[PDB]
């Protein structure tokens, strides 16, 4: 880390680990009980549970990694939504938090509409569900890895990029069908443009392999969400984003046209 | 579990506990690492999640491997290939004699190429020490107890209160830096290297402030120029004492001039220009490495 040694294979492995830890495209479909808007509602509320305790991005990006990847295999009563939600989080965070929040927290945030016990047995069946594969690639951190190729870095590039990655968590309905390092590639580009005029470097074509041409379809598709944002149904990522601390980025009006 | 039939217990944890089991089924001798759950009323430990997540990503000849969990009610098992002993036991039978100079080069070369395959798949170890790596009778080492582990996929940011082990701190996290990087492991490896050479515990500092001070008074105090950012660090202080960089020549007296080299380049101050495992494994120092046997008391 923090030298340039390893950020090649690294790079090269989550790109592979990506494709593993990846969910079933179109798993809410074949769920009986839920559907996208559930979920939408269910996203956002962890990001409000973020806040609230003060955890990281990651925490949050993973945390969507487990339910996605959960409700790929495991049918959830709209009833228990929130209980395998709450478990995910609870498992992000002790995987990426340094303390995460005690149990009775996370009991405590769902309105005890579910028990200190029933959380504790849902972070089990969610372990044994993945199969304790938990080091899932976020969209978070192939940003990261773009951040090193700026010239040079753009606070506000970056502050706007985790923006838009951010917002993807929350609609499945046109995201689940990219793959995190595209997602990170068009909400770079994107950011990129935006603040700076610039577009996807051409370190990253190579390094990424992806031409601005192949980000287009996901673009497209962020660029349109990023346009609607303020009138989405859910609006706790916004909030979040025009705080000072990643520079009220949420607020930049959005291009009108990509010109690609 | 019931397969399982534990010998005797080959190390104590605040993590777990661990046993030497044989397999009743198949023979195979295994290092069983049983977690209290039961108990904490805070689910399953991050340790134990972060110890089995990352390790069954990491299959090297290097890295103990992890062969199976067994998770239940109250109990939470995980089963681990075993070895004979580990390089604090082994060091220390070879008080009087000492390491042959190949096995010491074997040993370190294994290390590096166990803890580049660590850092390669974004996995920092964080706790390397002497007691946490494991050896057999036919030459081989491996990394064990990735429970402080940590994938950093993105940086991994340092604890306020410090965990790892002491001794084999690196200065960076002595200092109140941010973030870890795969530094503190090199360092760590440094310090184990040394020590193979002397018999003797580089840096066996008491207190945090001791244990900085140990390694400036050996390597030098850190200044601007050495070190861009040391005295901007949380907890450098202008009050430091100045010390002098000592002959490395009079720190590990039995190594060769690659030898001195390597490590120095292992114990460099500024974590961004100290060699990678990645990078060491290039250096001259290994150009004749073999694979020696170690003489191991029962
Ligand atoms: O063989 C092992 N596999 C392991 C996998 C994970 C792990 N995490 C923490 S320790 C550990 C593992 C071991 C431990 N192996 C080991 C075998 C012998 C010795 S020793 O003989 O040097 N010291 C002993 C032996 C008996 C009682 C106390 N200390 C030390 C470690």
């Amino acid at each position: 880390n923090e030298v340039p040694d390893y950020h090649e294979d690294i790079h090269t492995y989550l790109r592979e680990m990506e494709v593993k830890c990846k969910p079933k495209v179109g798993y809410m479909k074949k769920q009986p009980d839920i559907t996208n808007s559930m979920r939408a509602i269910l996203v956002d509320w962890l990001v409000e549970v973020g806040e609230e305790y003060k955890l990281q991005n990651e925490t949050l990006h993973l945390a969507v990694n487990y339910i996605d990847r959960f409700l790929s295999s495991m049918s959830v009563l709209r009833g228990k939504l929130q209980l395998v939600g709450t478990a995910a989080m609870l498992l992000a965070s002790k995987f990426e938090e340094i303390y995460p929040p005690e149990v009775a927290e996370f009991v405590y945030i769902t309105d005890d509409t579910y028990t200190k016990k029933q959380v504790l047995r849902m972070e089990h069946l969610v372990l044994k569900v993945l199969t304790f594969d938990l080091a899932a690639p976020t969209v978070n951190q192939f940003l990261t890895q773009y951040f090193l190729h700026q010239q040079p870095a753009n606070c506000k590039v970056e502050s706007l990029a985790m923006f838009l990655g951010e917002l993807s968590l929350i609609d499945a309905d046109p995201y689940l069908k990219y793959l995190p390092s595209v997602i990170a590639g068009a909400a770079f580009h994107l950011a990129l443009y935006t603040v700076t005029g610039q577009s996807w470097p051409e370190s990253l074509i190579r390094k990424t392999g992806y031409t601005l041409e192949s980000l287009k379809p996901c673009l497209m598709d962020l660029h349109q969400t990023y346009l609607k944002a303020p009138q989405h149904a859910q609006q706790s990522i916004r909030e979040k984003y025009k705080n000072s601390k990643y520079h009220g980025v949420s607020l930049l009006n959005p291009p009108e046209t990509l010109n690609l | 579990m019931e397969n399982f039939q534990k010998v005797e217990k080959i190390g104590e944890g605040t993590y777990g506990v661990v046993y030497k089991a044989r397999n009743k089924l198949t023979g195979e001798v295994v290092a069983l690492k049983k977690i209290r759950l039961d108990t904490e009323t805070e689910g399953v430990p991050s340790t134990a999640i972060r110890e089995i997540s990352l390790l069954k990503e990491l299959n090297h000849p290097n890295i103990v491997k992890l062969l199976d969990v067994i998770h239940t009610e109250n109990k939470l098992y995980l089963v681990f290939e075993f070895l004979h002993q580990d390089l604090k036991k082994f060091m220390d039978a070879s008080a009087l004699t000492g390491i042959p100079l190949p096995l010491i080069k074997s040993y370190l070369f294994q290390l590096l190429q166990g803890l580049a395959f660590c850092h390669s798949h974004r996995v920092l170890h964080r706790d390397l020490k002497p007691q946490n790596l494991l050896i057999n009778t036919e030459g081989a080492i491996k990394l064990a107890d990735f429970g402080l582990a940590r994938a950093f996929g993105v940086p991994v940011r340092t604890y306020t209160h410090e965990v790892v082990t002491l001794w084999y701190r690196a200065p960076e996290i002595l200092l109140g830096c941010k973030y870890y990087s795969t530094a503190v492991d090199i360092w760590s490896l440094g310090c184990i290297f040394a020590e193979m050479v002397t018999r003797r515990a580089l840096f066996p500092g008491d207190s945090e402030i001791d244990q900085l001070f140990r390694i400036f008074r050996t390597l030098g105090t850190p200044d601007e120029v050495v070190w861009p950012g040391v005295t901007s660090m949380p907890d450098y202080k202008p009050s430091f004492p100045k010390w002098a960089r000592q002959d490395f020549s009079k720190v590990v007296p039995p190594l060769d001039e690659d030898g001195r080299s390597l490590l120095s380049q292992m114990l460099h101050y500024d974590p961004n220009k100290r060699i990678s495992a990645k990078a060491a494994l290039a250096h001259p120092f290994f150009q004749d490495v073999t694979k020696p046997v170690p003489h191991l008391r029962l």
